[PDB]
């Protein structure tokens, strides 16, 4: 509209140090929802290895689980070399 | 109650691996992938077990795994691997990022040797 | 237990002690109440890392963030007694005696 | 609770962290958490009353490891006896121990 | 060993402080068309010994154990800011090293009220209230600022800014908070325009070089530590010599003003951009490692 | 003139340079001549009690290689 | 010990260069110098400004975990409860701001 | 350029860890067999120090259970010198 | 305050209870109690005297003392059995330290010293949430750890509640002094049985929040809060000396008003575990509580005592203020005792 | 002697417990509690609290102590009382510190003590743990999970410190 233009015009010219606040303010509220981006912050932080990865007893049914650490099987930090 | 069974010394005693820590963290990534399998059992022992003298046995082949591989690396490899790893030993947090040149000699010296 | 708990606990009991035998001064007072917090701090602090219960160890920051807003509320009340009387003493407060 | 509403709305508020052997982070494991875990799974569902009886041997257990007053006092005669040789030089300790 | 590494730091703050008398009223003449000391020593160089001798020759209260502890509280504790320090080895290398200094900065704030109570003026004491209560509203934007600044490091260890700051000075991304936080190191250590002595010397060039390893980070090479050294005193340096700048040019703020210059334009701006400093690495997936 | 006043900052300069200089140096010659470990976690200092062990002459910073190994 | 040594030291040079500065000039023998309720009064806006310090400060403390909590897998109810404290820090100022709690005028 | 640095360093911290992962198999097996060792250790000296206290059993658990505990430092160092058992106790907590 | 200010405050009074009372974590009941305690002093410090300050500062340095106990025992608690669950406490000295707190919490004797002077010192809106909602959140923690409460302790507490509630109330002239005192003296019929059936804790703490919020409803009507002032009621209001009277020989116990209920229940309760002794002194000494009462409707409702001239001027107004659920507070006070049996809702 | 350090640590506390709680004039009061708030840190400090001893510091000492102090300044006398100078002040003291050396001195000797509870003054090291090679904090790893396990942690205690501005306005203004 044009009621608000001049309102935001107002404190711009007589409170720019609280405009600016309330600016990052917003932007750091709204843009994690909608950056490309925050998933990748998920995927390394759950990529991390604080603790030992204990193996798994191989009954004989786990065809996805790598019988070796350098096996084709099993999760892998493609995307994050080249991310 | 019980009396605490324990394991004798005879029992615990094993030719120990005697190289500093800047010596493993040097070997720490071929160690991985070398001696995968008799890592892997002792901690599959030790998790499922969750004693420690239940896997005494297992904890013994993971030392004789690691001896032999840094004979391996003492046979063809030893003074990239020397260079390499007085590199490492000089930072006080050990990094790795600070030693790409004498890395990247040591891992050409086990991909043709061993 | 172990022997520092007999101190820990020699503290609470002598801050408790101090906070019930009043002298005169209000703001006496409140530093016993507060000396009674920073010994449950320290007694929880000792209790959590020794055993190691990870989720707990921030139990003794909400007790200290809590007891401290406490304390600002209790600072409140003596400053209101204080513009009453110009004096923080105890004596001042029996109105209610009747 | 007073009022069960956690169970009712099945929304977790604080029974994270009511025991040490539920899940912590990065899996960090308390010190008595064997104990704790066999005693809870021993106690579950009978009653307070019944599991004061039934659970009497894990509940040992578990404030054994707790607190640890038993180990000590077991040491603290090991230490007593010991010391007693030295003063009276019938023992001597092997070359580790000294 | 160690003893030596002590003292190794501690008599060259005090001949440092000793000497930057020397070139505050140096710098403050040139800049007011005048030389300042150059008649005590060749260009002054022993005014700073001459003012020494004679304070402590001088001739020389409510609490007498409050006058004795108040000078020695602010004087230990102003020591004791530099021993965390990355330059590049600290003296005591602590894993949560900005946490201490923000930690034992706040208890400066005690030789204030102590030294205030013991003078037995009323109006003593009320200047010193007014003092203590400038230190501690400006203690909030110090913490929030190093807050903002240490989601980017990953870390409260003092050596992992100099890591942080491998490829790039955190001026860059943060220069809108170094602002902040330069303006609030001079209310911290009192100094114009926010004045409404070696303890409070030893702060100012503690501050400086803190300021130099938060935000304009020197590299490291560990095989010549020396180099970062240099490189390092001259950051602080210049940031010490912009105090003096600072002081020479400005008229002085009134009480209400700069309780009103951080109640009202710093704290609010501060608090957004710690949102912001918050939201940005998870946004822009450069969350920094926590080791 | 204003170059005047920098032997005075020239005393300063040097007076802040010790203390990182004498660290350093004091640092590498308690730690034979190599960086000073930094043990900030337990795994950390975990192989530093290792190192001290396995020295043979209870220094963690004395370094042992393959020469040890049969 | 480093620690420790460090702070006796630091606390004991300080103690050293106080009492002798207490009389070292006892040495000159300075010739005797004749010269022979409970408020304030106290402003309540000099309260009010410690009060508001403490609860801040307060607050800043629940956020000083804060580098480390961005470092969990449960990101969006980290960054939710972030946001919230500071935000909530910011209402607290808005309402001392509008009730002429940061005023200096009697 | 934080955004590329960050990156670059949580690269370098998966492979720090990595190489911990790696050996920690090698450092477990090797505390395995020091607790025991000190355990057996102990065990001799209370047999000797106890023979004659009448209605003691050496190596005596205090629990119900036949599990393993893991000891405490007392157990451990329950007959050291002082200067092992100080560094093993505080030695982490008082370095730099 | 500014009305939307004083809401708030009310529901942070209201929030810190119902935290209490959903928390099955120890430190979410101890801040439920750190937040109703901050919440409740602003509403005692309304009207701005001496008097309503005092009467803040005794209360928060009673229930700062309580609160500290309370985590102590909770630490103990901690100590002996390494969880927080709200439930039985596993140490008896914690149990004597958290029973201690909530008797301090609830003004029971001999912590109750507190009750009848900050009552007095704050009004009548603000004394009605003291002596009502207040207690509902210590109340539920009894609720909960009574398995491993004291015997001795608690039905020691119990006694001497009753004997200073009905002695204390015997000597004041003072509406707010009197309900105080009644407080303290009903407060020890509720853990008197609580040790046997806590479910009749509940019967008797709802059907005493229900006549002493009718009452203190009752004297905001009027603005009465003296013997004497009272006594002009018959003079402007006589419906209202009705109903006072109706509530106050509820109170009393007196059949068959709804206030015989819970006394009925609990001798029943005590009884059948073979308590007969004291329930007998128990129910005796209540009598000086149906003295005391019985004073008051003398004065009030079944004599006239003299009036003042200026009343006449009174005639002409009508009640403005609001009286909320004021009619069907007065027929659940005085009509409920057939209904008995529905206490079994409360199981 | 350093092995009980911890113990030497908490026999200073009592002390300064014993000092601020013999009452003498608040200025002194709040000196014996910054000691013990101080020495208090000391001890969390050796039981792995790096962060918990440095919240001391920085939150009770830095920011509470600080207040008490402003506020003893303007409304508490002005005029300090020399320690120990009265004889209650005198008396309480002597007394603390005679049960202060009276228990210290059975538990030393006779390596314990009963006094309600059961106390083993074997040390207090006998009871540290003997396991950990993880490379993180955990202490830290607690207190981070705050933003993640402890929503409702944090909602409370956000809601009361907001709750804690607004109660202090109000109990404050007069009117
Ligand atoms: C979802 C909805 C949640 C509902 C609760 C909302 C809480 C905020 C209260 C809203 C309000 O009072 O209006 C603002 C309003 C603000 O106006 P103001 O100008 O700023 O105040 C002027 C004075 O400063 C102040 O006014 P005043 O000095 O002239 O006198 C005030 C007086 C005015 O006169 C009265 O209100 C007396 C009648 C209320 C007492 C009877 C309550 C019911 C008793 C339980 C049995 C019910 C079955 O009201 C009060 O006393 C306030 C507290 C009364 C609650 C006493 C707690 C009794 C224990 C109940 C336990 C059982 C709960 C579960 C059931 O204050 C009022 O006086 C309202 C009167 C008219 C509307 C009444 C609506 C509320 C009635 C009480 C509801 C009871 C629920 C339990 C409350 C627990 C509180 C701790
Ligand atoms: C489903 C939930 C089950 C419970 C249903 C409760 C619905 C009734 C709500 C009544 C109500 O709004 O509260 C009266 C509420 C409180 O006013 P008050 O001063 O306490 O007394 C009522 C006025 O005299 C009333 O004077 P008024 O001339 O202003 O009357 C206006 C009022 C109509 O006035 C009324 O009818 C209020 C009287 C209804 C009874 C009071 C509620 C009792 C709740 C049941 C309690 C049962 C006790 C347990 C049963 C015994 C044990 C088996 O109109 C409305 O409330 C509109 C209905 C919107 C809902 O007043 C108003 O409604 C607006 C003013
Ligand atoms: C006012 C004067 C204040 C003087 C300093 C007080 C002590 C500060 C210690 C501290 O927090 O150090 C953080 C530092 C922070 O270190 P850190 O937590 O980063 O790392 C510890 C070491 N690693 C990482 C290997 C685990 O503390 C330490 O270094 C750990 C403790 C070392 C041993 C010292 C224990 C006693 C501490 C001093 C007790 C003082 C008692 C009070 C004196 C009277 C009141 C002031
Ligand atoms: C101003 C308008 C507000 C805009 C934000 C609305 C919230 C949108 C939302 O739902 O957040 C989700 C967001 C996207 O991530 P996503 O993986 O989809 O999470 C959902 C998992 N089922 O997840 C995220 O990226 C994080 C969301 C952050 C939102 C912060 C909002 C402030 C929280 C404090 C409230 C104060 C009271
Ligand atoms: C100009 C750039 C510069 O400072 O030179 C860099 C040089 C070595 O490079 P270095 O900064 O250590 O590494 C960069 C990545 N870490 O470092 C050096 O050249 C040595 C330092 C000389 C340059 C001084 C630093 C720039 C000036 C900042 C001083 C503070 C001025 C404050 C003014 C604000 C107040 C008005
Ligand atoms: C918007 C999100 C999307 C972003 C995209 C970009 C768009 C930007 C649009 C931003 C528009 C914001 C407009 C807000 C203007 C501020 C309101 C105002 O006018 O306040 C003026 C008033 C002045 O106060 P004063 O100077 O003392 O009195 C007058 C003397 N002549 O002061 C007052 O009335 C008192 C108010 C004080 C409280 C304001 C500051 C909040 C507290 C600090 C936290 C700042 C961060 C914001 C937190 C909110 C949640 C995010
Ligand atoms: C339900 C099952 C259980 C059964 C138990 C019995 C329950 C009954 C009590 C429940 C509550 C109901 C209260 C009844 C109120 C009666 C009010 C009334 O009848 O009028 C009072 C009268 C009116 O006064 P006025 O304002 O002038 O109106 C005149 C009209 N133009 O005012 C006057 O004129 C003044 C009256 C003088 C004072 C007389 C005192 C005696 C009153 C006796 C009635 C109260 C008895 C309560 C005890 C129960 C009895 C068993
Ligand atoms: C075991 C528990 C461990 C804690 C106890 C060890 C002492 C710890 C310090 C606590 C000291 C509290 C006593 C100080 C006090 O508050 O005294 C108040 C009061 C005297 O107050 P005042 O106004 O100054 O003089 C009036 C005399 N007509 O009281 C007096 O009459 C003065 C009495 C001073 C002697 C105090 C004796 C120790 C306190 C009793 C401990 C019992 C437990
Ligand atoms: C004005 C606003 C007042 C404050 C309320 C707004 C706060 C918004 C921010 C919090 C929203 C919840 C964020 C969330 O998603 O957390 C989910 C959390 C569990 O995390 P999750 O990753 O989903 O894993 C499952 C484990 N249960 O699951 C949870 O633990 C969430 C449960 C939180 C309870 C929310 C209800 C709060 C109502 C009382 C508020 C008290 C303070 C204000 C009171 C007002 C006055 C009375």
């Amino acid at each position: 509209a044009e009621r608000v233009a001049a309102f935001l015009k107002n404190v711009w010219a007589k409170e720019p140090v609280l405009v600016a606040s309330f600016a990052i303010a917003g932007l750091a509220v709204i843009l994690p929802t909608l950056s490309p981006y925050t998933k990748y912050s998920l995927m390394i932080n759950r990529a991390t290895p604080y603790n030992y990865p204990v193996p798994l007893r191989d009954d004989g049914n786990m065809p996805d689980v790598p019988s070796h650490p350098q096996d084709p099987q099993g999760p892998s930090l493609e995307w994050l070399k080249r991310l | 109650p019980g009396i605490v069974e324990l394991p004798s010394l005879e029992d615990l005693k094993v030719q120990e691996v005697k190289v500093s820590s800047s010596v493993l963290k040097a070997a720490a990534h071929h160690y991985g992938a070398q001696c995968d399998k008799p890592n892997k059992e002792f901690m599959l022992c030790r998790w499922e077990e969750k004693d420690p003298r239940r896997c005494l046995e297992e904890g013994k082949l993971v030392n004789q795994c690691a001896l032999e591989f840094f004979r391996q690396i003492k046979r063809h490899c030893a003074e990239p691997f020397t260079e390499y790893w007085t590199c490492i030993d000089y930072s006080g947090l050990q990094l790795f990022r600070r030693c790409r040149k004498q890395q990247a000699q040591f891992d050409e010296c086990v991909l043709d040797k061993l | 237990m172990s022997m520092v708990y007999m101190n820990i606990m020699m503290a609470f009991t002598v801050s408790l002690v101090g906070l019930l035998m009043y002298r005169s001064h209000l703001m006496s007072s409140l530093l016993c109440l507060e000396g009674m917090m920073l010994s449950l701090f320290v007694m929880a602090a000792l209790t959590i890392l020794n055993s190691h219960f990870t989720l707990a160890s921030m139990m003794p920051i909400i007790l200290l963030v809590f007891a401290a807003c406490e304390a600002a509320l209790g600072l409140s009340l003596l400053v209101m007694v204080s513009n009453t009387y110009g004096t923080d003493y105890v004596q001042n407060l029996n109105l209610l005696q009747c | 609770p007073f009022f069960d509403v956690q169970k009712r709305l099945g929304v977790d508020l604080d029974r994270w962290m009511t025991i040490q052997s539920a899940e912590q982070p990065h899996k960090i494991p308390s010190r008595c958490h064997a104990f704790e875990k066999e005693w809870i799974e021993c106690a579950h569902g009978i009653g307070s009353i019944r599991a004061e009886k039934e659970c009497k041997i894990e509940f040992e257990d578990f404030r054994e490891c707790l607190l640890r007053q038993k180990t000590m006092k077991r040491l603290h005669a090991i230490r007593r006896q010991r010391e007693k040789l030295i003063k009276e030089g019938k023992y001597t300790p092997p070359p580790h121990h000294s | 060993m160690f003893m030596i590494n002590i003292l190794m730091l501690i008599i060259p703050i005090l001949l440092a402080v000793a000497f930057l008398t020397l070139v505050e009223r140096k710098v403050l003449g040139y800049m007011q068309l005048r030389k300042g000391p150059n008649v005590v020593g060749p260009y002054g160089l022993l005014q700073p010994i001459a003012d020494a001798i004679k304070l402590f020759i001088k001739e020389p209260t409510s609490s007498a154990s409050m006058f004795i502890l108040a000078p020695i509280m602010a004087l230990g504790l102003a020591l004791t800011m530099w021993i965390p320090l990355p330059m590049p080895y600290p003296l005591i290398n602590m894993n949560l090293g900005v946490l201490f200094m923000l930690a034992m900065s706040s208890l400066a704030v005690y030789s204030i009220l102590w030294s205030g109570w013991a003078s037995n003026s009323k109006y003593a004491l009320i200047g010193a209230l007014r003092a203590v209560a400038q230190t501690i509203s400006y203690e909030v934007t110090l913490a929030i600022i190093l807050l903002s600044v240490l989601l980017m490091s990953g870390s409260f260890t003092l050596s992992t800014l100099i890591t942080t700051q491998e490829q790039m000075w955190l001026i860059l991304p943060a220069w809108p908070l170094a602002m902040m936080w330069f303006i609030s190191t001079l209310a911290e250590t009192n100094r114009a325009p926010f004045d409404l002595f070696m303890a409070e010397y030893a702060n100012i060039i503690m501050m400086n070089i803190f300021t130099a390893i938060l935000f304009l980070g020197t590299s490291h090479n560990p095989h010549m530590p020396e180099l970062y050294t240099i490189n390092f005193t001259i950051k602080s340096l210049l940031l010490t010599m912009s105090f003096l700048w600072i002081r020479a040019s400005y008229p002085r703020f009134r009480y209400d003003q700069l309780m009103h210059l951080l109640w009202k334009n710093f704290l609010p701006l501060t608090l957004a951009l710690c949102m912001w400093h918050v939201s940005l690495p998870i946004l822009t997936s450069g969350i920094p490692p926590q080791t | 003139m204003w170059f005047e006043v920098l032997p005075g900052i020239a005393v300063m300069g040097v007076c802040l340079f010790i203390p990182g200089m004498a660290t350093a140096r004091i640092h590498r010659f308690s730690n034979g001549g190599k960086e000073k470990r930094v043990a900030h976690y337990p795994y950390q200092w975990y192989l530093m009690e290792r190192d001290r062990r396995v020295s043979g002459v209870n220094r963690s910073y004395v370094s042992k290689g393959l020469e040890n190994i049969d | 010990m480093n620690l420790m040594l460090a702070l006796l030291t630091n606390f004991t040079l300080a103690t050293l260069l106080v009492i002798i500065a207490f009389w070292l000039p006892q040495l000159n023998v300075y010739s005797e110098k004749t010269s022979p309720s409970a408020r304030l009064p106290f402003s309540m806006k000099f309260f009010l400004v410690a009060i508001t310090f403490l609860l801040f400060d307060l607050e800043i403390a629940l956020l000083l975990p804060l580098p480390w909590a961005s470092q969990t897998a449960n990101l969006n109810t980290m960054l939710t409860m972030a946001l919230f404290l500071i935000i909530l820090l910011a209402v607290s100022l808005a309402y001392e701001w509008t009730q002429k709690g940061l005023e200096w005028t009697e | 350029s934080m955004m590329k640095w960050n990156r670059e360093r949580r690269r370098l911290q998966i492979e720090d860890f990595e190489a911990r992962i790696a050996l920690m198999p090698l450092l477990q097996a090797e505390k395995d067999r020091r607790v025991l060792q000190m355990l057996r250790e102990n065990l001799e000296e209370e047999a000797t120090v106890m023979k004659d206290v009448p209605g003691w059993k050496v190596g005596e658990s205090v629990f119900h259970t036949t599990r393993w505990v893991t000891p405490m430092m007392g157990e451990l160092y329950g007959l050291r010198a002082s200067e092992e058992v100080l560094s093993a106790t505080y030695g982490f907590i008082w370095y730099t | 305050m500014n009305p939307i200010i004083f809401i708030i405050i009310l529901l942070t009074i209201m929030l810190g209870t119902i935290i209490v009372m959903i928390s099955s974590h120890w430190l979410l009941v101890w801040i439920g109690f750190e937040m109703n305690m901050l919440a409740i002093i602003p509403i005692m410090m309304k009207n701005h005297n001496p008097r309503a300050t005092e009467a803040s500062t005794k209360y928060f340095l009673t229930q700062s003392t309580a609160s500290m106990l309370l985590m102590m025992a909770v630490i103990i608690n901690l100590m002996f059995s390494g969880q927080w669950t709200v439930m039985k406490l596993f140490n008896p000295m914690a149990s004597m330290l958290m029973t201690m707190a909530l008797a301090m919490k609830l003004g029971m004797a001999p912590f109750h010293f507190w009750v009848p002077e900050v009552t007095q010192g704050i009004p009548l809106s603000s004394g009605l949430i003291l002596l009502t909602w207040q207690k509902l959140a210590p109340m539920s923690v009894l609720y909960q750890i009574f398995p491993s409460i004291n015997l001795n302790l608690i039905l020691t507490l119990s006694v001497l509640s009753i004997l200073i509630g009905g002695w204390g109330g015997l000597n004041q002239t003072q509406l707010r002094k009197i309900m105080a005192y009644s407080s303290i003296a009903h407060m020890g019929w509720m853990t008197a049985v609580l040790p046997y059936n806590p479910t009749m804790t509940l019967l008797n703490l709802i059907i005493y929040i229900i006549m002493t919020s009718t009452m203190f409803t009752m004297f905001m009507a009027n603005s009465t809060t003296t013997t004497l002032s009272l006594s002009h009621t018959w003079n402007k209001t006589p419906i209202m000396t009705v109903l006072i009277l109706a509530t106050l020989l509820s109170m009393g116990g007196l059949p068959p008003l709804s206030g015989f209920m819970p006394k009925w229940m609990i001798i029943q309760e005590m009884t059948k575990n073979n308590s007969i002794i004291l329930p007998t002194f128990m129910a005796i000494t209540a009598l000086l509580n149906l003295y005391f009462y019985m004073r008051l409707t003398y004065s009030t409702t079944l004599t006239m005592f003299p009036s003042t001239n200026n009343m006449k001027m009174k005639w002409q107004f009508p009640l403005m203020k609001k009286m909320t659920f004021l009619p069907t507070m007065v027929v659940l006070s005085t009509m409920m005792l057939p209904l008995t049996p529905m206490l079994s809702v409360l199981e | 002697m350093m092995l009980y350090i911890v113990f030497i640590l908490s026999v200073i506390f009592v002390m300064g417990f014993v000092g601020f709680s013999s009452k003498p004039s608040p200025i002194y009061g709040g000196l014996g509690l910054i000691v013990s708030g101080g020495v208090g840190c000391g001890i969390v400090l050796n039981f792995g609290g790096s962060f918990l001893g440095l919240m001391v510091f920085l939150i009770y000492l830095g920011g509470m102590m600080v207040v008490f102090g402003y506020t003893t300044a303007m409304a508490t006398e002005q005029y300090p009382e020399i320690w120990l100078s009265n004889k209650a002040v005198l008396g309480a003291f002597v007394t603390g510190l005679l049960m202060e050396f009276f228990m210290v001195y059975y538990v030393l000797k006779d390596k314990e003590v009963e006094v309600v509870f059961e106390f083993n003054g074997l040390g207090d090291w006998v009871i540290y743990d003997t396991g950990d090679s993880g490379f993180f904090s955990e202490e830290a790893m607690g207190i981070a999970a705050l933003y993640s396990y402890g929503t409702w942690l944090v909602i409370v205690t956000g809601w009361s410190l907001l709750i804690g501005v607004v109660v202090i306005m109000e109990i404050t203004r007069g009117n």
